[PDB]
């Protein structure tokens, strides 16, 4: 899941 | 294979219920992890009913230990112990996908012998109550008081309740 | 029958587990022998594993309100609420044939779901608990801790242990 | 019927196991039969293979307790909790048929080790009464029955009249 | 019932298993129609696949202590314990339906634990083997021989073999 | 009851399986009417599939040593020792109704070492032959025909069974 | 007790399913009414799913041959054999109420069978007593027999006015 | 193996129930494709009876993350969760085979309290469904409070027509 | 593996019953084998109890497909499908072992309504004289042979196979 | 592993009940051996209870027909169709461990109509005679001696069995 | 895997039952670590809620014996036998997770068995198997034997601060 | 797997019931481990309750029949078949842990009168066999082994090497 | 059934 | 069953 | 069971 | 059982 | 089995 | 778990 | 098993 | 078991 985790 | 290649990126998978299996396996994948590289961000993916509060617990210490900050987020649902670890994630960086489903509730039996052994573990089973409304108090920065009326029976909570409640950051795209 | 002929003797059994069918038997053989005649005394034959405490209070409360005097006689055995009930005779008039056995014991279940259900069945069990250590110490006419200590675990006493402890007035040659 | 004229006799049955039920039903019969005449004997009719310890505690306190002698005779077999209440019967009156069997044993079982401990130490107490209750019936020691009950001990009506539990075999 | 009026005529009926509950019935009704007249013969009409053998050996009792005759009477079968009662009664007095159908054998069993238990139990078995072999050589006017051989495995017998064998002494006729 | 009164009129039913009950409970009911009467005809009325070779063989030799005639009527069906029963009364009293079955067919089974499977394997032979023998008997017809006929279930309407020599009458409306 | 006294008015109940058991009550009570009084009528009632093709068959043969004219009526339901002993009434005199039900079908068993030449005997008997209801069950309908093999190929549920144009029953109370 | 030359040609299966672990499996898929290349499409081939709500919603959370298009095809069936996931392809990509069967229908499934707590989640999961697959459908929500009311088997030409998938793939 | 070796030397097993899954494993071994010379003998070496019909048929007209002769041997037994299998092999290959076991039977089974019964029967009738007429041909004898002599079981040692004409050779020490 | 590293060496083990498997790992592995060296002998080492007649009886063919001498060794025990492959090993090269236990015994069983009754009956009588016979050549005994010795089970010891003639030499 | 890269670095792991197999499992690395380095530290976590007596006990016995010492650390939790071990690391390098819980009680059996005399031997067997762990964790832990005669009578749950004030670890991480 | 490195060092582990399937694969390492080298020892570490009485005995008599000394060495606990295969060990070299127990017994289990008495026979024979052969292995009189094993026999450390069952108590 | 049974 | 039991 | 329980 | 019991 | 199979 | 252990 | 099995 | 086992 980026962005933002990762 | 799949789950291994996600891993060289830094995701551990919780699935499922929390066991004493599943527990260690991700505590020696956070363990590897930082060992690798104990600077990068670890991301917890949970989907994860509940379980084992024992196995769950080795997990958070886990999670409080390594030098890692370690990113949570919700894909599915994430219930019971399975909600404990989610909202335990560094704090700016918990996670839940937008129709994602998060529950919390008082600790739960299925199915003693004496009156002084019922007591024992009675009391043993309202210490663990106390621990995790006070343990997820502080995670959700909230009064002591907020999580013993909202754990008393089933709380179920949308991705938005999630964030609102303090349980989670942030609800991505 | 043989039955009926004993109970025309004012002689009420309670033979096997003490269940809601079998206590309201006996409550019903009392009220019947006290409307007869509520001036003789009656005698209460006991061979028991104990049972339900809840139908062993419907007797008791049953001896105790009724105008004449219950003896009760252990054969046999009386087990747990069995040598409650058998504590329970008139003072004076509690007997054991000589190798009648007697058993004690805290109570025992075989919970439950949410921890605040666990919470009040176990602090109901511990109630009913001390409730019956405090009111067999009285027939006794010992401490309650002396109960406590003795119906920690299973207590099995000869009739001439239950005459020394209190439970029983006299052992019948 | 036919068990009522054996009664209006004074026999007594116990047949099959020794249960709470049935035991009960033994001591209201030996109450019954002193009630109708404390002054003749009553005759107990035993084919029993055991049953509860504290149950026949029941009929053996009773059978001690009336006016009335209370004759024991084995017919088929009297094992366990049945040989001890074939051997309490009146001195001079516990009899067998020719082909009935007695057989002795000591006591046999089908938590936190406190507990087990607590059973054990009361599984052994039953053991010993049995024992010395048995060998005061045969005229013999405790140590004889604890010898001999060690394992089963299947006996003929003569190696019960030697033991010194029964007196008699009748023709 | 009609149970109740073949009573009235001296006749008990052992019909299925030998259990201790069977066997007290019928020892029951051996004392009362010797009370009612000891010097009339019984009739014991036998249909059993068999059974326990102490509840056997309280019938067997019986029918030799009390005055009257014991006469038995096969219909049916009568199986382990059941043709030893049969071969029990009166001599002379030991009838068959013509297809009645005998069976002996020696004890059969279905065991516990420790060896010293094991061979306890045996050799109760094998007591209980030679017992009742004795006592069917008696019954039947042969050797002990005889009946240790002829019970090794099951041996059926027709009404014919039983009266040759000496278990029975008659037939009886349409 | 009205079983009873039908008992009145010299019938005795047979309804259900052949087993030790059901066969010690006719014979009784043979000796009985008997009793009553030695030279009436008796009426064996049959609706059943068969069962213990043993307890029809209790019956069938009661039906013989009687004095009184035992006239059967099959109503239903008669098979296997049910069918047996029938063909064995009295020459000229054996009926049945328009629409009855019979149904007859070599012995059938439902051991551990061979020498007693061989044991048990020549006593099933020895009745096979016994059966097939006397109902060639009861049929006037050799023994062959009842080896060959049955070898398998062998099904007769109420026309076949007179003809096959089972029956004497078929009764009409 | 209440049942003896409509027994006395001649009324006789089917009432569940056509057992041996069940079928023979019922041919005692035809028995029993036809010797009171062989010139009044019978009724019999029917409420019944149906069960055993024989036992049925031995109500009907002695419904046909009894003096006394069998009235039948339907009452809840008569499927199966309880539809053939339902249209087997005297005709002119086959009731049902408005809202009862009529069920007829072919055979069917439970199951079957061991060897081929076993199956194929008993594929012929069943085969023979599907011939047979047809052909029956065409003669009370007054129909013809393509009619009734067409009409009991499958379940055929039919209402109380389907049944009095089928022919199975008269009237409608 | 043969699976795994599928998922070369960026083809994701899920057949059979929708469990938290087939769930979690196909949204790996799904991350692993998109970082392979984030700029070419993913075809999901179905062929479910169903399953779990919420891992289903893990599922289609992931297509909607994702860069690439998730183009959904329905071979064999599309029942429940299913054939939500099957209207939740990208619009003018949805697909199915001409023998196809889509099935659409409401969720399916203590103390009063309790038992309340879970009616009213188990409504709210029932009206979330509706709603979504009425966007996902382009109709209007009473269309779908009405025909999921019981379970609704549409062929692959209804289900077009209802606005669940794009185009049946001729032969 | 040494089974792989096995093949290596063209030798293909049937151990155990013949289910879909075993015939096929045959079928590809024998279409396997033809790839890789279709001018050299296969071995199908046979030890099975039988099964179902239809798999046997399978790896029947495989063999008889095929250019290859199949050389069959049976050690330990061959039973109803086995022993058919075992007689299909090319004539003068078929070979048993001396303490080999066959046997041969008629189709056994262990339904529904009438029609679905007798369809069912109807099939089975078929199969068995499908399977006679193919293993007379296999023996060189008259249908009536076999018609007659698979009606029950029928046990045969080798020597008595060799003569029936199901094999062609004994295998000798 | 392990037991291919005994397999090298000529040695094939049935261990456990005999079954159409194991029986076939069995025979497959004498066949191997054979075509390996089809001139030295094979040692077939016997730990069993027994098990199935004609799983038992394809080992045994197999054992007389291959071209090796079969050795057989029991160790543990050798029971029912155990003992029976034990005994016909190559006479000279049967053993058995000092504490070994061997068994023999009839046929034993835990169906339909008479006729087929009769028939499974004499056909267990006709394995019950074939086992006893081909025994009893292994033995140098008679048919008549093996019907009486396997009549109920008979339990021997090492000892017992070599004067019986099952097996020729206790190894120690 | 995973487990194998944290073998290299001497960590042994017992989670779930204390067993035969987890045991002997459990010994077989302590036996190897030794191997490749007798004079490095092993580090034992343990997440287990009990087991086997015997099967502990082979545990047991193999950390004393060994030259390396061998620490314990406790995640999740660590309960009857489970708790004995971790008690039994060597001393100044027993650990705990902040949220880890110990419990110790005394034996308890499933379910008795045979004759009395059988009875009375299994009993003795107990008692002598509660006494000598009572006797071995109150030396782990550094009191008296009648304070573990007391606490072990029931089960006696633990927080981390509870088992580091009563002897049974050294340190909580954090 | 490590298992492989310990029987590098000669090791070979008994844990759990002893099984023909167990025995087997103890009796398929010690002849490997002979192979290997006949005259190092061979140390047999044993964890077991017990279990087959043949089983064992087919590892016992191989113990006895290879050359090398086969060492046993009790962890945990040595019972029924299991003691007596460490008391089987090398006189000298039987070794236990500090805290292992050792457990000794009569035999113990789980027809026709004939059959019955045939398997009380030779469950008395096996007794038998057993309480001499025990006594063999301690230095005792059979006398004893008649009396001690009478009923289940629970022994510590200290009382095996008292008794004559093992030779020395690892101490470290 | 009569006549004639009985 | 007489003659002549009884 | 007199004296004295009657 | 007489005589004697009773 | 060699010879004859093969 | 580092540090100390290890 | 040598000697002599091999 | 080092030292002496082995
Ligand atoms: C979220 O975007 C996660 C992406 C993971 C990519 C790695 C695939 C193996
Ligand atoms: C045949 O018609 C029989 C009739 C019996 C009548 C007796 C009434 C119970
Ligand atoms: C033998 O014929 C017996 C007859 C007894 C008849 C009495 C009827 C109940
Ligand atoms: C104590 O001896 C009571 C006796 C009661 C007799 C009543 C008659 C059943
Ligand atoms: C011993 O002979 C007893 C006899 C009892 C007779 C009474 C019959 C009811
Ligand atoms: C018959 O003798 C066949 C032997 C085959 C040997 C090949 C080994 C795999
Ligand atoms: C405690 O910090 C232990 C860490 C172990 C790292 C090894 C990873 C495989
Ligand atoms: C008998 O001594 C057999 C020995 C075989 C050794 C081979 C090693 C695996
Ligand atoms: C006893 O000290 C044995 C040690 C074994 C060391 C090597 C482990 C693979």
């Amino acid at each position: 899941f980026t962005p933002x985790a990762p | 294979d799949i789950y291994s290649r996600l891993l060289k990126e830094r995701i551990v998978f919780l699935v499922g219920p929390v066991t004493d299996e599943s527990a260690n396996l991700v505590v020696a994948q956070l363990l590897f992890l930082e060992s690798e590289n104990p600077d990068k961000d670890i991301f917890f993916y949970i989907n994860s009913p509940g379980g084992s509060v024992t196995a769950g617990m080795s997990i958070y210490d886990t999670m409080n230990f390594i030098k890692p900050d370690v990113s949570t987020l919700c894909l599915g649902q994430a219930a019971s112990m399975g909600a404990f670890l989610l909202s335990a994630g560094e704090k700016g960086k918990r996670f839940a996908l937008p129709n994602s489903r998060i529950m919390i509730h008082q600790p739960l039996i299925s199915g003693g012998g004496q009156a002084s052994d019922i007591e024992i573990h009675a009391r043993e089973l309202l210490k663990i109550k106390e621990k995790l409304n006070r343990l997820m108090a502080k995670h959700c920065d909230r009064d002591l008081a907020d999580l013993e009326r909202d754990t008393d029976r089933d709380n179920f909570m949308s991705a938005e309740e999630a964030k609102e409640y303090g349980l989670i950051d942030q609800i991505l795209e």
